[PDB]
């Protein structure tokens, strides 16, 4: 039959059909079909139109994105949506009255407003423009500054800097509403002495002079921004009466040097729990705060603090995790590694230091997605001892002894990788497969753990696929010593056992990913293995996780020694099975995926005939601050510049002497910046080796846009093409 | 002689950590000046009444003086389990108080300083890998070991200053956070008066023919 | 035998050596021998020892340049040399007193001089540090300051700004002594409101955050700098005196607008010429002033003014000619253009308007060297009509047709380029062959034209390279219309004139210049034909010279039109021959090569498979003002706006469809700026065409570094060798 073509991927002839709902109570859901807004029963299935499709809503521009308050009064409309970071972005905002006809017109939400949210109930409304925060109490009233500090890219008042958005939060949003939704807290950054990257923008062809970007970027070894923590009542908001802002200062454990806020969860709606990391990322504290009503302020008693040690390595997986506290909010339930380095359920009472593990085994528990008063809801690996599966189990409050699983029997061949999102009070849940199968979507009553209603099923893909040559998928194990490793292999359709095929390898290799588990995927590696019949093969080495931190924390203060080492030794044992051609072997990456192959060319090992790095981390005094003092500390003489002096890709840059290189980076790029790409060509250049490159204008770290997409994997496929010989 | 109530009224008003006391024996007062030098906002007295100290002569008074917001009325207030007692000014139940907060009126000579200031956290830290928090909290009538961090103020307000304890001290990173409290268009003060009997066989008096 | 292969052009096996003096009196001149430096007496060629091998005269710093004084009692050394612009440089100077044995210890020049110069006479000393002029009258005596405004990046005192050094002087200086040295005249230039272009820097490794470089440079269509003009008695300043400087205006006829000056002529002591050319370069005054001792003003009539107008064009080949003028300065000879559009000289009187023409031809004066009190020498094109070749003449002031060439019967078959240098009132000059034989350097007496001695040979070359495979050059001309252009073709060795060769057109095609010629050179393509056997061409069409403005002015306010058409013509044209293979036509260039490469790629003629441009120019709006408005005018809606949007090369992005295209471009450059060659990218991947890109960092437009130079030739090598399937 016909096969999966590079064009089916790049014009998404098999687009992969979602089922995404939204919440609003504890049986009804929200889902946009066509672009109308219909409102969904659980128990029965039937349906109803709550927003009518019609250019009523805005008229006159283009509907971008919309927001549901809570109570369903009012309908929050955004447009002229300009993306301006990973998370970052700004638009204009109206408000449609949706419970009689019209939109409001009066003290209309400013022009270029940064981020909006509403309240968790009521129809409050709490929004962010130059860098200052505003509330309107209605969206038919005047509204109330809380902030008068901000201030372009120095002060950021309830919204993130550069460094937090990206590695810290991972989001954009800095503020957050209380349960009830009467206290408002927010973070505000202080980025006054925060070096400056500066950077080249081109913008449209018209304009004559090019301009300069300036982004507050702390580099490995720079100034680190501050970050302070308040609260606002927004029941005291008054015209004739500045805002009054709470302070809550950081532990005393805790601001002795460079520290950062990892995230802030609401217990009660007098309760609030907030997680400092030291910058040397070990000794992660969590603060749990009372309001006080006689003293507005909030007192943190040092009996509620508890604290994360780590030893082999640095503290959690990327953050520490955010706790699920119960109803009381007295007690809650973290995930933390047990003495034997597995990530286990511990349960705490605010005012013991001691938690009891719940869960045991060598295994890690992936997440709490819902606590109620006599079960919780997990996810984790626990399955058929395989960590690339994710299964649903819940567990008793009471007798902690009855573990029963939810999804290991539903589909057992199709589903492997199970998520899940809990509705309101969890009296149902919707089950997203995107395991080995097609992904599917059903909806479930937490009750009696019955089955109702299949929602997607994507069985028209299924049928387009039936007559698509799609390719295989491998899940399997080598022992290397006396521990097992995972790797997968994307196997070209019919696959012989007996022929020689080429490998290419797909690396991220970055410390706590993972490459090869059960999910389904059509993207460029499922175009190579259907149409040019290259097994794609990812390994998982010494830094990947969800196996533990005797693997994990394995590359502790060693970046790029191990895995690197790793990778070779997986290309050394994949090179005697008969299906894989040692002259023609190859390792392209992304990121820190073109750091190590990068570092694999330059090994000298002679395995691999050419690579591909796209934006690769060059020197780690390049990168970002957080993240490389996360596993590297400091760049001091005293601590570990030696290493970091040695572990830079410029010093083997003699050894791709014997090697095809290409290399790829955008000229906008705000993430990795173009200074790494630079370096590397000076490098290659004054030792006089060969290599191909590639600068994309304009693109940021994703290369997003439509064309500069396109024109990438075009490319990096004909260069593929031209080094394997595959014409 | 007259009581000497001059070093009141020179250099800026000190704040309520590094309040600063008057021991009054052998004087005389004159409460003419006192009615109209001070506008009384609060009058708090335990075990003791204003109408005594006024009509009566005592063997030595001790008045304890501040600069604190009116706004923070009875976060001083006894028995407060608020910051002020834990670090900034813990007072004696026992002690006969009538803790005063008023107003200073405008042609007074008072000098207004800048913001006011209280000291939000003053801990020992130690431990091997800093993990201790252990809290200090003043005894009553005592210093906070957080007093020298910055005597005149604040700077700005959430401001932190880490000073290292040798053995002598304790050991471990001294820490101390502070905080800052917008200066009103009066200035505002507390004051704590005591009365103390039988300390010697010399009296202060009100001026009294 | 051995064949001239890249390794041989890029270790520079094979060294061209020259002979380099310079005159200090009548007869005598000095020549450097490897460490010494010698005098020379021209009448008889005895010599004696000037220097000996000093290596001890830093004992520490190694020197890079050396001045010699008129006088000889002093000698300069120059060290710590620091290229700054393609003149424009900055270095530390020492003083030497020949005399005896002693270096100079007290009142020293500067260690960041940005230029030195000797008096024409004496030991006086001018140089510029901090955009400030100095004078020192002794080498042993403080400096006295003559300018007081000097301020980097906004005042230019004594020294060029960007563009007026890269387009109108060709040189750093921009102040000149009298003839006696009495006077010393200057510029100023004001930039305080031309554009600022920023570009990043990355210097060295250890760096951790790049550096913004930022330069005034005037694009087009921009505010262009300002230039004042002053005159300083240089025999009057004092310790206890401020510095008087005589400012001297502009020509009435040229305060209208804005203007140039386009150089300045001592004619005589108290008597100068300065030109000036108006922003709009169609019209040029040459005003002459006597000082007035008597009053100390400058009273120089109108009537002794001098203008220049031309319709077809511009005025000039780049500026108005130089003027040189006689013994007594009442009279003088200028290279202007006759009524056919030929350059000729005219014989000027200072009271009289209308020029009498003493040469005429249909051929070229290429300039004009010496002026006795008898006989004019020239260097002209005339012999054997061929415009790449230049002789040297002489004619007879009083009557001037006896004209007598000096270098046509000497050597007629091993050299037809020739240059000469006089010696001082020209009693001797040395003449040098630059091809198309190997160069030839000799030295004649001006009496008798007799030859006295060959200074250079290159015999020993000769005789080494002769077991050594060189390539041939042929020159001809072909006919379009009633007109003829040249062309010139490196042929492999062994050329076969019926078998089928590959085809590369090395094209540069810029206005004025000229590529065919009969220069004798050893670059990329004499290893190109030596061991590719490609047959290398280039072609000068409009609008070269040095053919009349026939020619020249035929592109005027049309570039991209002529030029690019006329290019694809010749290519055609080259087709028709039996031993070129069409199929197999390649194109590069460099610069304003680029701009043709990518214009004529850009046209859909299919002639041409693949080709490579180094540094292209892709919009005029992108370049400097001068050199755009000069053949294009204003970038006004009015004037040229519509033509100027009409050559954009983006506008022909989708056009290279057909063809491979490799782009490579310095970020560094300077000159024409990285944001061309990425907008080119940008507008390439915005049509989603395939190319080839490679950027050379912190590389300038010349790619001078010795290691960057390797490497660039190798890739481009690698990129036609591949594109040609070769191997
Ligand atoms: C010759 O003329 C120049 C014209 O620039 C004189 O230079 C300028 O002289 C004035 C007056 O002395 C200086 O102003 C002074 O500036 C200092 C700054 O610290 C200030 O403290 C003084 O009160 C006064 O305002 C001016 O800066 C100076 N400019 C430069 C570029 O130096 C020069 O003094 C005249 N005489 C000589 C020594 O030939
Ligand atoms: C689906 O049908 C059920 C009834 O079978 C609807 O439930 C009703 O909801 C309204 C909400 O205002 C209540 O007033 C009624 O009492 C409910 N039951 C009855 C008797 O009708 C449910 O709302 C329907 N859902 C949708 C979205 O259509
Ligand atoms: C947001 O921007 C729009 C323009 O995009 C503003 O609408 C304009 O308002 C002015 C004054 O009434 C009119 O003259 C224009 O014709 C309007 N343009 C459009 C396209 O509607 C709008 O007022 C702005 N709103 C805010 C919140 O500032
Ligand atoms: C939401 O919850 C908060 C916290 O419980 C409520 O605020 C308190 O309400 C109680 C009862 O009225 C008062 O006794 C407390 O003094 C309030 N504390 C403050 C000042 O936060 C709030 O009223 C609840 N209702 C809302 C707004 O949803
Ligand atoms: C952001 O940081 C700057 C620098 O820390 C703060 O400005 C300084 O504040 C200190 C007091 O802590 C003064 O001594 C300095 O004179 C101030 N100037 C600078 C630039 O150093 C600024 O207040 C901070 N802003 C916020 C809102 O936190
Ligand atoms: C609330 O406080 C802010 C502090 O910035 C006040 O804003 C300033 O007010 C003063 C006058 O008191 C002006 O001179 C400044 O220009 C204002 N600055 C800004 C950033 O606007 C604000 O007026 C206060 N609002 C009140 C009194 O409710
Ligand atoms: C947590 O990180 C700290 C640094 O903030 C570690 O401190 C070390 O302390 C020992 C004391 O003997 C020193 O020898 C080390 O040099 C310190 N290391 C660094 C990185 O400075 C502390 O041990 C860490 N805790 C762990 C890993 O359990
Ligand atoms: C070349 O030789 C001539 C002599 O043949 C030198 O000229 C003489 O120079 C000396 C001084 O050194 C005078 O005293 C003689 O009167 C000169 N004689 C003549 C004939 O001019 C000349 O200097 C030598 N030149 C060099 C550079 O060696
Ligand atoms: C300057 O140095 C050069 C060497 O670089 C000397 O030249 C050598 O001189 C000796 C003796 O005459 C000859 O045997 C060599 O053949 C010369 N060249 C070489 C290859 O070394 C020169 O003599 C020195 N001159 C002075 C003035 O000291
Ligand atoms: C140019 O710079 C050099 C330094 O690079 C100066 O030389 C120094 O002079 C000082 C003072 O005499 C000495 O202490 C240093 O040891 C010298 N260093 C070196 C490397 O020689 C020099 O004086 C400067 N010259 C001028 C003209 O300013
Ligand atoms: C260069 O030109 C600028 C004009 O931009 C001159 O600056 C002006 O100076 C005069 C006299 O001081 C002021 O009245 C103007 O307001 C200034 N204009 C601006 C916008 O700066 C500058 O002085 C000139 N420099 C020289 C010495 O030629
Ligand atoms: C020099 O150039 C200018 C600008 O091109 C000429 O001025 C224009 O000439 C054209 C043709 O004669 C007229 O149509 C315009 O009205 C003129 N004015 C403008 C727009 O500048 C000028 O005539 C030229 N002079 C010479 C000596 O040829
Ligand atoms: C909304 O659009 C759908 C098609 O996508 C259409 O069937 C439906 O009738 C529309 N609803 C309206 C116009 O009310």
């Amino acid at each position: 039959r016909k096969t999966y073509t590079l064009t089916d991927y790049l014009k998404n002839t098999y687009r992969l059909k979602l089922y995404s709902l939204r919440w609003i109570s504890d049986h009804e859901y929200l889902y946009k079909q066509e672009n109308n807004i219909l409102v969904f029963n659980a128990e029965y299935g039937n349906s109803s139109v709550f927003l009518e499709n019609s250019t009523f809503d805005e008229f006159g521009h283009s509907i971008n994105d919309y927001s549901i308050s809570p109570d369903g009064q009012f309908i929050l409309l955004e447009y002229n949506y300009v993306k301006q970071w990973r998370h970052s972005y700004t638009a204009s905002y109206d408000i449609y009255d949706l419970n009689k006809r019209q939109l409001i017109t009066e003290e209309r939400i400013p022009n270029n407003t940064q981020w909006v949210t509403w309240s968790p109930v009521g129809h409050k409304l709490a929004y962010v423009w130059n860098n200052d925060i505003y509330v309107k109490i209605e969206p038919n009233l005047p509204s109330y500054r809380i902030t008068w500090t901000g201030k372009e890219d120095i002060i950021y008042n309830g919204i993130t800097d550069w460094v937090y958005e990206e590695e810290v939060f991972s989001a954009y949003s800095a503020l957050w509403w209380s349960p009830n939704g009467t206290f408002l807290a927010y973070a505000q950054f202080n980025d006054t002495e925060v070096p400056l990257i500066e950077y080249s923008f081109y913008s449209d062809e018209s304009l004559q002079y090019p301009k300069t970007v300036r982004v507050p970027y702390p580099k490995a070894g720079a100034v680190n921004p501050t970050v302070k923590f308040f609260v606002v009542n927004t029941d005291s908001l008054s015209s004739v009466t500045n805002a009054t802002s709470i302070q809550i200062t950081a532990p005393a454990s805790m601001l002795i040097g460079d520290h950062y806020l990892c995230d802030v969860t609401w217990a009660t709606q007098e309760r609030i729990s907030l997680q400092w990391l030291r910058r040397i990322q070990n000794y992660s504290v969590m603060d749990i705060c009372d309001y006080d009503e006689s003293s507005g302020r909030w007192n943190c008693l040092v009996a509620r603090q508890h604290i994360e040690m780590s030893t082999t390595g640095w503290v959690g997986r990327f953050r520490p995790s955010e706790p699920h506290f119960t109803l009381d909010g007295n007690s809650f339930y973290k995930i933390i590694s047990n003495e034997e380095g597995y990530r286990h359920i511990c349960y705490f009472q605010i005012d013991k230091k001691d938690c009891t593990f719940i869960t045991k085994g060598t295994w890690e528990v992936i997440g709490i997605e819902a606590l109620t008063s006599d079960y919780l809801y997990y996810i984790s690996n626990e399955y058929k001892g395989m960590p690339g599966g994710r299964n649903l189990y819940k567990i008793q409050l009471s007798d902690y002894t009855k573990v029963t699983c939810l999804s290991c029997e539903l589909n057992p061949e199709r589903c492997q990788y199970y998520s899940v999102s809990f509705s309101k009070e969890a009296k149902y849940y919707q089950l997203r497969c995107s395991g080995p199968g097609l992904p599917l979507y059903t909806l479930h009553s937490s009750v009696n753990d019955k089955g109702l209603r299949v929602l997607e099923d994507n069985s028209a893909l299924d049928k387009m696929l039936q007559n698509v040559q799609m390719p295989s998928k491998k899940l399997d194990f080598i022992i290397l010593n006396e521990t097992k490793f995972w790797y997968q292999m994307i196997l070209p359709p019919h696959f012989d056992k007996s022929k020689k095929y080429p490998l290419l390898l797909d690396v991220y290799a970055g410390p706590c990913s993972q490459k090869a588990d059960t999910v389904f995927r059509l993207n460029w590696a499922t175009y190579l293995a259907s149409t040019e019949n290259i097994i794609v093969a990812s390994f998982d080495g010494r830094g990947s996780g969800y196996q533990g931190d005797k693997i994990m924390h394995a590359i502790n203060r060693r970046l790029g020694t191990f895995e690197v080492e790793d990778q070779i030794e997986a290309a050394r044992q994949f090179s005697k099975m008969g299906f894989v051609d040692n002259k023609r072997i190859a390792i392209w990456g992304w990121s820190y995926g073109g750091y190590v192959t990068s570092m694999v060319l330059g090994s000298g090992s002679g395995v691999f005939k050419c690579g591909i790095a796209v934006a690769p981390v060059s020197r780690w005094e390049y990168y970002d601050s957080v993240y490389t003092e996360r596993y590297m500390g400091l760049p001091t003489p005293e601590d570990n510049l030696d290493h970091y002096r040695n572990s830079t890709v410029m010093s083997r840059a003699e050894n791709f002497k014997q090697v095809e290189y290409l290399l790829i980076h955008g000229t906008a790029d705000d993430n990795v910046h173009f200074q790494q790409s630079a370096q590397i060509s000076k490098a290659l250049v004054d030792v006089g080796v060969d290599f191909q490159a590639m600068w994309y204008t304009d693109e940021d770290h994703g290369i997003a846009s439509s064309t500069a997409h396109q024109h990438i994997y075009t490319h990096m496929s004909h260069f593929i093409k031209q080094c394997f010989s595959l014409p | 002689t007259e009581c000497d109530f001059s070093p009141m009224f020179k250099g800026v008003a000190p704040q309520v950590y590094n309040f600063k006391r008057l021991v009054f024996s052998n004087c005389n007062y004159n409460l003419t000046k006192l009615l109209s030098l001070f506008a009384v906002d609060e009058f708090s007295c335990n075990g003791i009444s204003p109408d005594a100290i006024a009509r009566g002569c005592y063997s030595t008074l001790t008045v304890d003086y501040f600069a604190y917001p009116l706004s923070m009325k009875s976060y001083i207030r006894p028995g407060s389990a608020g910051n002020i007692p834990l670090y900034n000014y813990k007072q004696s139940f026992a002690h006969p108080t009538c803790r005063v907060l008023a107003s200073v009126p405008p042609n007074v000579t008072i000098t207004k300083p800048e913001a006011y200031g209280y000291i939000s956290k003053c801990s020992r830290l130690t431990g091997d890998y800093q993990h201790i928090e252990t809290p200090l909290y003043i005894n009553p009538g005592e210093y906070s070991i957080c007093r020298d961090f910055a005597p005149l103020g604040f700077s700005e307000d959430g401001q932190v200053f880490k000073r290292t304890l040798t053995q002598f001290e304790g050991g471990g990173l001294l820490i101390g956070v502070g905080t800052r409290v917008p200066m009103t268009a009066n200035l505002e003060m507390g004051f704590v008066i005591s009365v103390q009997y039988g300390a010697g066989t010399d009296s202060v008096c009100p001026m009294l023919d």
